[PDB]
């Protein structure tokens, strides 16, 4: 079997696992008045992004012409993005760690008590 | 509402003081530095708004940022200003001006219901302070200031006719507010003023505390000493703290000849281990002890000497001829100079502490800790045998 | 730190401890058998020791035998055996009502109760079903005996009288405790559940659904303590851990296990030593010292043959454990407070002792449980010490690999 | 009735935590196509010759592999363009809307990326300066008035040259296909170990991995007395006496203990 | 003070006797061996004549025998699984007489992988689908016939056939 072949297949194998998890989680997003922290909004939508500039990536590798090889667009996208959650999110959500907790306690004994 | 609830914090406030209760009142409501924090049980929604009953009452006094030039000017003078107990203490004993400097706060009053006591309580509410000026409460949702009565209200009335009444409920804002509402103010440290007793010593050492002064003179009301602990928030400095620990350690040890000779081996045993802990706070290696060097072991003690430590370590002479090396080996050991190769006991330490620097008698520890004298003796015989071997080692 | 074994079985597991002594009488030429010194004159059961218990009045011992059963009583003062009591049956639990050693309350392991007096057996009785634990409230001055039935046996010493039992939900109770300051009691179910009750009424104030995330194989309570202060409470599960419980809270403080996977059998609190933040928990195989808040090892005392039971001299350093070998070993911790009153030179003797020395301190895995952790691929790593059977792990890294598995 | 909204708040919280987890489930299922995309050839003559090795089940797979990363990414825009919709990030609604329905192709889809990515750096900015704010009023600084989150994203978003060269650095050694080849006959500009062409992202991928670990370990018949008999027993009788201080504790606190046990605008 | 004189239990009438004499040697018992698993200990009891008993109060090993390959083996006991009379002896792994223990399987494997050249002619190797199970497992089943408090052994034979179906069901 060639190289490309068995490379190929991963990629295949790859494409439909993230497929059917992206599946799931769309359903249970959509499936969810309540208010959001923007932060972890930010948080989660940054590194969304992130993963899309790593399929970007991907892309422009899996294309035969390889007219980008290095993949520029891709890789600047994905360093905005790992930018943003290391330098900009962890050190606030760091500070703001002490108040999260307190309210997820918070629920989880109201729930227990619901219950 | 408000009467109610000022009646149930100052039984709270007066529930153990010594009959000086009237004017304090007048310093809580009126003193513009003092802050007033109460420790709530869980409010049950199905109460419907009913004051729950204080379990903890935090009094605070904000102290410091005292200008440099004023406090040159005054101590100087030898004059002491009203306020700012800890700021102008700790700047006499230390002669250090940038601490008067720093911002802080003092512990004026901590009290929890005495029914409730030492279910943990208080540790809870100095815990959330320390927390609330480190700045972890902040907003999470994404003015509290009334207007006075105005120049223009006060020359329109008249005396016959005037309308003296209970301010408008909606100018006024709740009578309890959520940590997270109000911003704290920026402190470095936080300071309290006791007297030293077991109990609230240990209540304070295992709060963080660390004592930095402790006064010679006791109080004639109490019999009991003014002793100042402090304790530093993170993210501030904390250099300032350790060296006037190490200096409190310094001058503790030598002062227990002089005026602490009364206080318990355990007591003044407890006061040198709450201070070294603030050397393990700083994780900087650049302040530390100095391990003994054999030209100053040299000073110190005569090779005779040595020579006569080593004899009674194989109890070939008697406990009093040693009787003179005593206080300086307990300078040596308690001032950390003999290092981690000698270590001992808390029993042993006590011993140590008693026969070298309160200059205690042998028979009088046995008392205290309730030891047979020929324990005591056979203890301390083994503190000199090890404390012989690390000079050998030395040698 | 430093534990010296005072008395007990100097020599390894795999010797005989009979063959030792034949031996050791042709070996009596020695000196140091000469210059041995003995604290207790008389302090070994003929083959094995039960039960281990220390007067409040602090001047006696009591203990419970093998063969023939008997009840042997140690005068510290005279430091040797004041007598020898045998007795029917074998000693499953006993209580020391009384300060001294004159009344106590024994329960067999033949289903009957003996009220042991000065003079001898006072009286005897039975209970409906076999007894696993005994406790005695000195308020309500009643004795309370846990059973393979669910009820939790209730008899009253003032009126002499057995009163109504106690019905737990579950079927058995292990161990049964009860708190000075507060009089709660506790029971030790079979299930993974402690229930608790109150003498004042008769109620059950609440139940604990124990909780073990590291292991999922089913475990029973085997003890129950109540700490002096009131508020916090221990439990040990078979499996081999040990839950620190405040208890006004619903979940555990910590979980520290042993590491050996063997039953906890006595949970003791050293609130008078000094530094109360100390605990005791003890297996079959070894006895650790660790502290309150933090569950690191401050000591640990390996005998070489299993234990029994543990007993601590109240405000002192020394310990008595009850071991399946003739003598009864005691350690002496020089560091976690003085030596008792009674053997006050003990102190100055303290090079002559054996000072004995790890396994207390890191967790130990069988073999079968490593190829079921998924731990194979480690073996043959720093990470890993290879003890015996089974190799050894640290306690963390074992929760998140379980956890994985 | 506030803690019904501190409640509220605490499932909102609980819910984007799992949708922390899931996402980067997302990640690591990606993690073994970004390695094995890294090995892909990096020309055109290479990936020729690589098909020339199996033209016929090269074509399928390669078929099959822009089938599937069609269908996943144009899936991924719809859940960026609805995510992103749902958090108030975007404030058009009906063009989001619009942009769902309607199917798109590669070109558009890296579109729609670009304008995501843009509008996502504009709720960056806000949402950064925001709870700065809030932190430093918080801790007191202020009072004081260490430098704000957004700004320090900007710096570091200056520092870009600083940053690629992290990426760039080839810490697995991948080799891509005929890299050898390419490398021989100058057909990689850039390079005329640090690789330009193999994208690393070793670390971070590690970090989020013990992230996520360390998070899931902090919140992971009557005769032999068979029945029983109430009749008074003569020895045992006042055998004990009871008593008379009690317990400690005064009787109201352990009702209330036991109670417990096992758990003008005043406010 | 265990005694087994029949004077004190009531006549056959119902009629209850009163004490006739006091307890005589002749007629004594002995407290109950409650041997369990663990390290060798046994205990040398002087009866009647000269004679004397052995009280097994621990004993690990035991001699098991295999009926029906007719060998007998020395090996570790496991644990106490089943007991007739009473469970608390179970719980506490105590051994006695018809006490279904668990012993080590390692030397009667070994005996027939060496006899029979087959690991655990093919007709003869052929034994029971439960005995190879519980070799596969590691521990056989097998119930104790000596009475270790007279004569301070654990011996027993490995359960076959119907005794093994039955306490199976037991089990």
């Amino acid at each position: 079997m060639s190289e490309l072949n068995a490379l190929l297949k991963d990629i295949n194998g790859s494409l439909t696992a993230t497929s059917e998890s992206l599946e799931r989680l769309s359903g249970i997003y959509s499936n969810s008045p309540a208010e959001k922290v923007s932060l972890l909004s930010l948080k989660n939508g940054s590194m969304l992004g992130y993963i899309n500039s790593l399929l970007m990536l991907i892309g422009n590798r899996l294309d035969d012409e390889c007219k980008d090889p290095s993949a520029m667009d891709a890789r600047e996208r994905s360093i905005q993005h790992r930018v943003v959650l290391e330098r900009g999110v962890k050190p606030l959500e760091k500070k703001l760690a002490y108040q999260l907790d307190k309210l997820t306690r918070a629920y989880v004994k109201m729930e227990k008590e619901y219950k | 509402v408000s009467e109610n609830f000022l009646e149930k914090m100052m039984a709270l406030y007066v529930s153990s003081h010594y009959k000086n209760s009237p004017n304090d009142l007048q310093l809580m409501s009126d003193a513009p530095a003092h802050k007033l924090f109460v420790l709530l049980p869980p409010i049950d929604p199905k109460d419907g708004g009913r004051i729950p009953d204080p379990l903890c009452v935090i009094q605070i006094a904000l102290e410091g940022e005292i200008s440099k030039e004023s406090v040159r000017n005054s101590l100087s003078r030898g004059q002491r200003a009203g306020g700012d107990l800890i700021p102008w203490l700790i700047s006499q004993q230390f002669q250090d001006e940038e601490f008067a400097s720093l911002s802080g706060a003092r512990i004026v009053r901590i009290a929890t219901n005495p029914e409730y006591a030492s279910m943990g309580y208080g540790s809870r509410a100095i815990e959330l302070l320390r927390d609330y000026f480190e700045g972890k409460f902040t907003d999470m949702s994404e003015d509290y200031s009334i207007k006075r009565v105005s120049d223009k209200e006060l020359a329109k009335t008249n005396l016959l006719k005037d309308d003296v009444k209970l301010r408008d409920a909606k100018t006024l804002p709740p009578l309890l507010l959520k940590l997270s509402e109000q911003p704290p103010h920026y402190l470095h440290y936080l300071g309290v003023s006791y007297g030293l007793t077991q109990s609230l010593h240990k209540f304070w050492k295992n709060n963080s505390f660390v004592p930095v002064y402790l006064r010679q003179t006791a109080n004639d009301l109490t019999g009991e000493h003014t002793c100042v602990m402090l304790n530093v928030l993170e993210g501030r400095e904390s250099n300032w703290l350790v060296e006037f620990a190490k200096d409190f350690r310094k001058r503790f040890l030598s002062l227990l000849s002089y005026d602490f000779h009364k206080f318990t081996a355990v007591q003044a045993l407890s006061v040198i281990e709450s201070s070294k802990k603030a050397q393990d706070l700083s994780d900087d290696e650049k302040h530390d002890n100095k391990e003994l060097t054999r030209t100053h072991l040299d000073d110190i003690f005569s090779p005779f000497d040595l020579k006569r430590l080593d004899s009674y370590s194989n109890n070939l002479l008697d406990y009093h001829v040693i009787g003179d090396m005593i206080p300086m080996l307990a300078l040596l050991y308690f001032g950390d100079k003999m290092g981690d190769s000698v270590k001992l006991s808390s029993v042993q330490s006590a011993i140590l502490l008693a026969i070298g620097l309160q200059r205690k008698n042998i028979d009088t520890i046995a008392k205290e800790l309730n030891l047979p004298s020929n324990q005591t003796i056979a203890m301390f015989a083994k503190i000199m045998r090890k404390m012989s071997q690390y000079f050998r080692q030395l040698l | 730190v430093s534990v010296y074994q005072v008395s007990g079985t100097n020599v390894s597991r795999s010797l005989p401890d009979w063959i030792a002594k034949k031996r050791k009488r042709q070996l009596k030429n020695d000196l140091e058998y000469q210059n041995r010194v003995e604290l207790i004159q008389d302090f070994e059961f003929s083959e094995a020791s039960n039960k281990i218990k220390v007067s409040r009045d602090g001047q006696y011992c009591m203990a419970t035998g093998t063969y023939k059963p008997q009840i042997h009583v140690y005068d510290f003062a005279n430091l040797s055996l004041k007598f020898d009591r045998h007795t029917d049956a074998e000693n499953v639990d006993f209580t020391i009502l009384s300060d001294d050693w004159t009344k106590s309350v024994h329960l067999q392991n033949d289903r009957s109760i003996q009220f042991q007096n000065k003079g001898g057996l006072h009286y005897t009785t039975r209970i409906p079903k076999f007894g696993r634990s005994l406790v005695y409230n000195k308020v309500n001055c009643d004795l309370y005996v846990g059973a393979s039935g669910n009820e939790l046996y209730r008899l009253n010493l003032e009126k002499g009288r057995f009163l109504n039992p106690f019905k737990l939900d579950t079927e058995g109770v292990n161990h049964v405790s009860i708190n000075e300051v507060n009089g709660l009691l506790a029971a030790g179910t079979e299930t993974n559940v402690v229930e608790f009750w109150d003498p004042r009424s008769r109620s059950r104030v609440s139940k604990l659904y124990l909780e073990n995330n590291i292991d999922n194989r089913p475990f029973q309570v085997t003890t129950t303590s109540f700490r002096n202060d009131g508020l916090t409470f221990a439990c040990g599960t078979s499996n081999g851990y040990s839950y620190i419980y405040d208890l006004r809270t619903s979940e555990p403080s910590i979980i520290k296990d042993q590491g050996y996977g063997f039953d906890i059998k006595k949970i003791i609190w050293l609130d008078n030593v000094g530094t109360e933040n100390k605990i005791v928990t003890c297996d079959k195989r070894i006895a650790k010292i660790w502290d309150r808040l933090d569950g690191k090892a401050y000591a640990s005392m390996e005998p070489s043959v299993d234990i029994n039971d543990i007993e601590h001299v109240p405000g002192t350093g020394m310990f008595f454990t009850a071991n399946e070998s003739i003598p009864m070993h005691t350690y002496y911790i020089p560091s976690l407070g003085p030596s008792p009153r009674w053997c006050s030179f003990l102190d100055s003797i303290t090079e002559e002792l054996e000072e004995k020395p790890v396994y207390s301190n890191y967790r130990f895995i069988t073999r079968d449980d490593v190829k079921k952790l998924n731990l194979t691929h480690l073996v043959g790593s720093r990470v890993l010490r290879a003890y015996m059977h089974g190799f050894f792990i640290n306690t963390e890294l074992y929760d998140k690999v379980s956890l994985i598995a | 009735q506030s803690v019904q909204r501190d409640a509220s708040k605490g499932y909102s919280i609980l819910q984007q935590t799992k949708l922390f987890d899931n996402i980067i489930d997302l990640r690591i299922k990606l993690q073994k196509a970004v390695i094995a995309a890294n090995k892909l050839p990096l020309t055109t003559e290479s990936w020729e010759e690589a098909k020339m090795d199996d033209s016929e089940e090269t074509k399928r797979l390669l078929k099959e592999n822009e089938k599937l990363f069609n269908n996943l990414f144009n899936r991924l825009i719809n859940f960026r363009i609805k995510f992103q919709l749902g958090d108030h990030i975007t404030q058009n609604e009906e063009v989001a809307k619009h942009k769902l329905s309607k199917k798109r192709s590669l070109k558009e889809l890296y579109q729609e990326t670009n304008s995501l990515d843009s509008e996502l750096k504009e709720y960056r900015t806000a949402v950064l300066n925001k709870w700065s704010t809030k932190v430093s009023s918080a801790s007191g600084n202020a009072a004081l008035s260490n430098l704000p989150a957004d700004v320090q994203v900007e710096n570091q978003l200056s520092d870009m040259s600083r940053l690629m060269k992290r990426t760039k650095l080839n810490r697995r050694n991948i080799t891509p296909l005929y890299f050898q080849k390419d490398c021989a006959n100058g057909r990689l500009p850039e390079l005329i170990t640090e690789n330009p062409y193999v994208f690393d992202d070793e670390d971070f991928y590690r970090v989020l991995l013990n992230d996520l670990i360390d998070k899931k370990i902090s919140n992971a018949k009557a005769s032999k007395g068979r029945k029983l008999n109430y009749s008074v027993q003569d020895p045992i009788a006042n055998y004990e006496a009871p008593i008379t201080s009690g317990y400690k504790w005064s009787d109201d606190q352990i009702d209330e203990f036991f109670a417990g046990l096992l758990g003008i605008q005043i406010f | 003070g265990i005694s087994r004189d029949s004077r004190h239990k009531r006549s056959a009438t119902g009629a209850k006797r009163a004490q006739f004499r006091k307890k005589r040697k002749f007629e004594l018992g002995r407290q109950p061996a409650n041997t369990k698993i663990g390290a060798k200990r046994i205990h040398s009891v002087r009866t009647r004549g000269g004679n004397k008993k052995y009280r097994a109060l621990r004993i690990e090993t035991g001699n098991f025998s295999w009926a029906s390959e007719g060998i007998s083996k020395k090996t570790r006991i496991a644990g106490v699984v089943y007991h007739p009379s009473n469970n608390e002896l179970v719980r506490t792994n105590t051994l006695t007489k018809a006490a279904i223990v668990q012993i080590d399987a390692t030397p009667f494997r070994q005996w027939f992988e060496a006899h029979y050249g087959q690991t655990l002619r093919a007709a003869s190797a052929k034994i029971e689908s439960s005995v190879e199970s519980q070799f596969s497992a590691g521990r056989l089943y097998a119930c104790i016939s000596s009475r270790p408090g007279q004569s301070g052994r654990c011996d027993g034979y490995i359960l076959e056939g119907e005794e093994l179906a039955f306490y199976l069901r037991r089990l």
